[PDB]
RNA sequence: GCGACCCCAGGUCAGGCGGGACUACCCGCUGAGUUUAAGCAUAUAAAUAAGCGGAGGAGAAGAAACUUACAAGGAUUCCCCUAGUAACGGCGAGCGAACCGGGAGCAGCCCAGCUUGAGAAUCGGGCGGCUGUGCCGUCCGAAUUGUAGUCUGGAGAGGCGU
RNA sequence: CGAGGCGCCUCAACGAGUCGGGUUGUUUGGGAAUGCAGCCCAAAUCGGGCGGUAGACUCCGUCCAAGGCUAAAU
RNA sequence: CUAAGGGACGGGGUAACCCCGGCAGAUAGCGCACGCGCCCCGAAAGGGAAUCGGGUUAAGAUUUCCCGAGCC
RNA sequence: UACUUAUUCCGUGGGUCGGAAGUUUUGGCUCCAAGGCCGGCCGAU
């Protein structure tokens, strides 16, 4: 077994080891598409616990998005409201890169369905992840039960719905308990429920 | 005009057929309530917007 | 490498050989002469056109061109068109004017068809 | 594609290599590389064919240990912390190289002899397969004793 | 006219069938435009009589090419559904699990019990 | 020059997948102001309307990196109660949940990691056959930069017996 | 018409630019900071996350994240 | 056919709708294996293959039908 | 303080870069090699 000593140097990422090989890798993902499609993960073993398999039906494609904030995209950085609202540029997207980047690929890629991704580099303007998607037409993948369920209609476009492990993140559904019970099932059906006024029949 | 798209004369020519009087037997029939065509229009008045 | 310039180069493309049709039906001409000759005009203009000028004046399909006229005059009567002249009527439909070859009479074949 | 290729192979020849990488650069002598090749070609696994007339072979009757290169970096890595890897060949272009940059220090302190021999694709011929990027013996036959 | 007996005539004989009713009907439509008074219900007479013969003829040649094809089928043979149902897996797959829940199944079923 | 591989290119190549539509319910983002504060800027309106996307017959959530402080309970969801309460708030106007307890309904599972090496035992496709949502045979390919099987912390592997 | 269960006895592997910390913005009833997000720092294995007031030390209670699926009550 | 201009493959941006055409990307092909190689839309007043005279209807043809005579 | 490969900018139909060895004419034309020596080399380091 050899994936441990893999996870184990990819921790040391401050080595000169691993700086040198991030380093030339950097500068080649600069110098290609946005989303490229990869024969290959770099990372196998950390595609191994996020349910890659070497098999025909899983595809593995690096995608590059921005870094920072999200500037509010008005037209002149004029707000027509009250100054708590008049802010345009230390703003926050609710949404991680991570997720973002899958979401890119999903749109891009409609005959395929987002397994999850992993972070692969970033320099001081560009994040990189590789995106694990299945092809849910072929064979290999239909006839496999522990892949099966991607299959089925009601997982859809799970990227689009925050239904990755990216997406999970962001929701708040990585903690339980309280701090994270206003996310289940939803922080909007969490607020439905408490803004409705039950008017029973024998009142 | 005069040079017309076939587009437009095809739109024109069921137009022109359309504004005609109902026929007279349909008001003979069993449960009818149709008086007049209520869809009439004079090249005059009421111009279609093509 | 003479030249600095790199172009695509020629790659070997085949043909589509299918393993099943993607339609199996044959096909059938629906525009076939019944539909292209739908019944002649027999007003007192068209009516005229038979002696003065050796004319036959038909409905046609909308569909349907001048060579798919003559050839589906020469198909149901047996005569020969010298030429076509072919309009759209402000009602919508095609009228088409059918000049027969000297040596076939147009008022003989409007005994033959009906319309006189 | 070509300009992307050709810079990578300038950019890694610019750049300080740590060590650890430096160390793939030092490859087998062609002569060394030669003679060990033409002896891991008399332990080739079977091919397809072959494994399946063994089979038939075997089903006539209702046989003997074999002694073949092993290979597969997991099944390599695990012959070598158990004690069993008499020589480890190690391919010199494994494109992550992250996967075999550890290798040649894990050897070492197991006490195992290995090397680094250019091509796994030629690896990979052995073993019938593409890119095997690493190859283990652990036995071999008394006939090659003194030559191994 | 008695479809029981166009479903005994063979090819040839139901496209000359074909062929008659065209004929006939392109002469009622000549008669329409001139005159006539009891011709005139001919005409769905007639109109209905080639629907008739078309449609015995396209389920002939239907019948005809599911017995020839039944390796991969036509588009327009294959089984039209709505298109989420076309995208389901079959029961096989649906019905597959791994071995160790086939196993749990085999040794610790669900047991039928009850209460004294 | 013959070759092996890597990365990439072109195909009306063989077989396939995607785009749009619908709005009641559901999932994700984005996001006001009127209004109230007897003025108004924080606050409120409101994590609402509008805006951009994604599904299903339900969706989402879900099997503790949870609560508690007890003699302790034991996934998710919904109802009642907790409770107009703790808290928050020009501590102003206002806002505002959760635990326990009682009900409805109950169900727990699958992987990656070390774990074939006396044999990739795995999978897909072409073709043929048949007992036909599949099974078998043969030939190609995928895969060792890892398919299958064992194992998932409640464990488990190994050893010894019903 | 082999495997599992059970009784007894030396190994026992468990997910990383992730957790966590700082800061900035937003959001919350969450108050020396409820969740989320950007940026900077950046883990561990006699360890890690919590015990609703920030800190250090000593005990105690409690869980094991960063992979995936899951009917019913609605 | 091109004009002012518009759309638009790849690529770039963007949560998405969508916004960007010179930013050069194996430019997707053309002649006779060999040779070469610097998208579309947009004008019935711009550019532009080739027709004349006479006759004819209730209503056409100011060059479309008829007669004759040409042209591309 | 130096370096060049990141990054940035400029140019070209990426058409003679680094090291060594050894056409001024008058508003005209200039391409697809003659020749030499064995498809091949020089001519064209
Ligand atoms: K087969
Ligand atoms: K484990
Ligand atoms: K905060
Ligand atoms: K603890
Ligand atoms: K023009
Ligand atoms: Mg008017
Ligand atoms: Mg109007
Ligand atoms: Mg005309
Ligand atoms: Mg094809
Ligand atoms: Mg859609
Ligand atoms: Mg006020
Ligand atoms: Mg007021
Ligand atoms: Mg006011
Ligand atoms: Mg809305
Ligand atoms: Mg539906
Ligand atoms: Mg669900
Ligand atoms: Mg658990
Ligand atoms: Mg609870
Ligand atoms: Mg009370
Ligand atoms: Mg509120
Ligand atoms: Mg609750
Ligand atoms: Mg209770
Ligand atoms: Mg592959
Ligand atoms: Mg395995
Ligand atoms: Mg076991
Ligand atoms: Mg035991
Ligand atoms: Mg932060
Ligand atoms: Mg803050
Ligand atoms: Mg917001
Ligand atoms: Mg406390
Ligand atoms: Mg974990
Ligand atoms: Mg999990
Ligand atoms: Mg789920
Ligand atoms: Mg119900
Ligand atoms: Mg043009
Ligand atoms: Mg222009
Ligand atoms: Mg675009
Ligand atoms: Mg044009
Ligand atoms: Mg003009
Ligand atoms: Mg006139």
């Amino acid at each position: 077994g050899a994936y441990k000593f893999v996870s184990e140097l990819w921790r040391r990422k401050q080595s000169d080891v691993m700086r040198f090989v991030q380093r030339v890798r950097c500068w080649e993902y600069r110098q290609q598409p946005a989303i490229v499609r990869i024969t290959r993960p770099t990372r196998p073993d950390r595609a191994r616990r996020l349910g890659f398999k070497a098999k025909q039906g899983y595809v593995v494609y690096r995608i590059r998005v921005r870094r920072g904030g999200r500037k509010r995209p008005v037209p002149k950085g004029i707000v027509y409201g009250k100054p708590k609202h008049q802010g345009i540029t230390q703003l926050k997207f609710q949404r991680n890169k991570r997720s973002v980047a899958e979401e890119r690929a999903g749109r891009r890629l409609g005959g395929l369905r987002v397994l999850n991704s992993y972070w692969v580099n970033e320099d001081s303007t560009y994040k990189y992840f590789e995106v694990i998607l299945v092809d849910v037409a072929h064979s290999a993948v239909r006839n496999d039960p522990r892949i099966n369920w991607l299959c089925k209609p009601v997982h859809k476009h799970r990227e689009l719905r925050g239904l990755t492990s990216a997406g999970k993140k962001f929701r708040g559904l990585r903690g339980k308990g309280h701090r994270h019970h206003k996310n289940r099932p939803s922080r909007r059906a969490t607020w439905k429920r408490n803004q409705t006024v039950s008017l029973r029949r024998y009142r | 005009p005069s040079h017309k798209t076939f587009r437009i004369k095809q739109k024109l020519a069921k137009k022109q057929r359309q504004n005609r009087p109902i026929p007279y037997w349909i008001r003979m029939r069993t449960d009818n309530t149709i008086r007049y065509n209520a869809k009439r229009r004079h090249w005059r008045r009421t111009k279609l917007g093509f | 490498r003479t030249s600095v310039t790199f172009h695509r180069p020629k790659t070997l493309s085949k043909a589509r050989d299918p393993k099943y049709p993607r339609i199996s039906t044959p096909g059938r001409n629906k525009l076939d002469q019944y539909q292209i000759l739908k019944y002649p005009l027999t007003t007192e203009s068209a009516m005229k056109k038979i002696e003065d000028n050796n004319t036959l004046v038909f409905i046609v399909d909308l569909k349907a061109d001048k060579k798919k006229i003559k050839a589906a005059v020469k198909k149901m009567y047996d005569i020969q068109a010298k030429k076509v002249n072919t309009l759209i009527r402000p009602d919508g439909k095609k009228k088409a004017y059918v000049k027969l070859t000297p040596d076939y009479d147009a008022l003989d074949v409007a005994n033959k068809i009906g319309i006189i | 594609v070509v300009r992307i290729q050709r810079q990578r192979r300038i950019l890694k020849q610019r750049l300080k290599v740590p060590p650890a990488l430096h160390q793939f650069t030092r490859t087998l002598d062609k002569n060394l590389a030669t003679n060990l090749f033409k002896m891991l070609l008399k332990y080739r696994p079977e091919d397809k064919a072959a494994k399946k007339e063994r089979l038939l072979k075997r089903a006539q009757a209702e046989a003997k240990k074999p002694i073949v290169v092993k290979y597969g970096l997991n099944h390599v890595t695990y012959l070598i912390e158990q004690s069993k890897a008499q020589l480890v060949v190690i391919a010199h272009d494994v494109d992550p190289i992250e996967l075999v940059v550890w290798l040649p220090a894990l050897c070492r302190k197991m006490e195992v002899p290995y090397c680094i021999v250019k091509g796994k694709s030629r690896l990979g011929s052995i073993v019938h397969k593409k890119t095997a990027s690493v190859l283990c013996l652990t036995t071999v036959k008394n006939e090659d004793k003194l030559e191994f | 006219v008695k479809a029981g007996e166009l479903w005994n005539k063979s090819k040839d004989d139901l496209t000359k069938q074909l062929a008659e009713l065209k004929t006939e009907l392109g002469q009622l439509r000549i008669q329409k435009v001139a005159s006539s008074g009891s011709k005139l219900n001919r005409i769905h007479d007639i109109r209905k009589s080639i629907a008739r013969v078309l449609t015995v003829i396209n389920a002939k040649q239907r019948a005809q090419l599911r017995l020839f094809y039944k390796k991969y089928a036509p588009l327009d043979l294959r089984a039209k559904q709505t298109r989420a149902i076309r995208r389901r897996l079959s029961p096989d797959e649906k019905s597959r699990v791994l071995e160790k829940t086939k196993k749990r199944t085999v040794h610790f079923p669900q047991r039928k019990f009850a209460i004294k």
